[PDB]
């Protein structure tokens, strides 16, 4: 949906 | 924060032989969503870290397939089936399951290759430096293996102490060798008090010491 | 790729802001994270920023220490480090958290910014040729180089023929002199047969002091 995602340890 | 403990902390593997590095996490890295966020990175001398494997075992697409990873929820192993020269450097595990991200301490891999003796070179000081009042004499030992080498400075055949410094390169990522320089630094006055400047090099690839010398002002 | 700003000398107690210019991908599409590499080579995650809305998430150990901002119009991310002490000397990396085949991990890293915290003043190097001669020949090859003496702090950048000559170069780790200043040499091995036609120039850039030197290295005559 064009929004950044990443591995859960980032927040 | 999650503790990541790597073992061994260093190791040395002959070209063509297998390497294995393990990591243990202080808690399960299995997330609620069924994924296990355990990553492996390699850092070559002079470069940024680079992700090799994510999700325990999934190879980044630019990574050669001699790399593989395995693991449970808490213990993990990175394997290289046959190490190559470019596998040198420090290997890190990294968990991304629990905030905050945490890395292990790193495991330094040296690539063992055949014994190679240094090629030895010596450089008198430049006229430019002499003008300014000091003399650095540089002895260069190029592309040798393994890294241990002994350099001694002799001036008019008297052994020197206390007036030199040396440093050894990182391991070379192509040929797996090291190089070393040793620099003798005198005042211009002391430099001009002596004729013969020599470095004498010992290395297990040499059966006797090797000497490279010049006469001041030739 | 990601392009970080150059190295920094910082007085203790002072602050510095380092930057990380992104090119070739959609800036607001991916998290930008920052990682500290201490001289013992320990890596620690500092935090991340969402360049779309400026939202930050920090490692609790760096809460008072780092603040992440972003400039959308220049697709550049910034980390400011505050009230610096000896423990903040290190190499700082930025990294993009990218995606591949439906998963996320750090897939592009900047090259690192070295920060040295010191009340000493910066000082540019002196550069001297290490000329090839009969005492620096073996096997039909010649070694030559440059002595890069008496600078502060690390690092100094050495390249050869403006980056065109890389094969066979060794730029040694700096040594720390009794004066508290650094020195290093960079050497290259070349054909001895071509010393009469090729030109060898060592390019020395010590950014902390804004010192740049090019030294042509020739045989002694």
């Amino acid at each position: 949906g064009d929004r950044a995602d990443g591995q859960p340890a980032g927040d | 924060d999650i503790v990541m403990t790597q073992t061994p902390l260093s190791l040395s593997v002959t070209i063509g032989q297998p390497a294995s590095i393990s990591c243990k996490s202080s808690q399960s890295l299995l997330h609620s969503n069924g994924k296990t966020y355990l990553n492996w990175l390699q850092q070559r001398p002079g470069q940024a870290p680079k992700i090799l494997m994510y999700l325990v075992s999934k190879l980044d697409p630019g990574i050669p397939d001699r790399f593989s990873g395995s693991g449970s929820e808490t213990d993990f192993t990175l394997k290289i089936s046959r190490v190559e020269a470019e596998d040198l450097g420090v290997y890190y595990c990294l968990q991304g399951t629990y905030y905050p991200f945490t890395f292990g301490s790193g495991t330094k891999l040296e690539i063992k290759r055949t014994v190679a003796a240094p090629s030895v070179f010596i450089f008198p000081p430049s006229d430019e430096q002499l003008k300014s009042g000091t003399a650095s004499v540089v002895c260069l030992l190029n592309n040798f293996y393994p890294r241990e080498a002994k350099v001694q400075w002799k001036v008019d055949n008297a052994l020197q102490s206390g007036n030199s410094q040396e440093s050894v390169t990182e391991q070379d990522s192509k040929d797996s060798t090291y190089s070393l320089s040793s620099t003798l630094t005198l005042s211009k006055a002391d430099y001009e008090k002596h004729k013969v400047y020599a470095c004498e090099v010992t290395h297990q690839g040499l059966s006797s010491p090797v000497t490279k010398s010049f006469n001041r002002g030739e | 790729q990601l392009q970080q700003s150059g190295p920094e000398l910082v007085k203790p107690g002072a602050s510095v802001k380092i930057s990380c210019k992104a090119s070739g991908y959609s800036f607001t599409g991916y998290y930008m994270h920052w990682v500290k590499q201490s001289h013992v080579k320990s890596l620690e995650w500092i935090g991340r920023i969402d360049p779309y809305d400026g939202a930050t998430s920090y490692n609790q150990n760096f809460k008072d220490k780092a603040s992440l901002t972003v400039d959308k119009s220049s697709t550049t991310g910034f980390m400011e480090l505050h009230s610096l002490t000896s423990e903040d000397s290190a190499v700082y990396y930025c990294a993009r958290e990218g995606h591949w085949d439906g998963d996320w991990y750090f897939d592009v890293w900047g090259a690192g910014t070295t920060v040295t915290v010191s009340s000493a003043s910066t000082k540019g190097p002196s550069v001297f040729p290490l000329a090839p001669s009969s005492k620096s020949t073996s096997g039909g090859t010649a070694a030559l180089g440059c002595l890069v003496k008496d600078y502060f702090p690390e690092p100094v950048t050495v390249s050869w023929n403006s980056g065109a000559l890389t094969s066979g170069v060794h730029t040694f780790p700096a040594v720390l002199q009794s004066s508290g200043l650094y020195s290093l040499s960079s050497v290259v091995t070349v054909p001895s047969s071509s010393l009469g036609t090729q030109t060898y120039i060592c390019n020395v850039n010590h950014k902390p002091s804004n010192t740049k030197v090019d030294k042509k290295v020739e045989p002694k005559s």
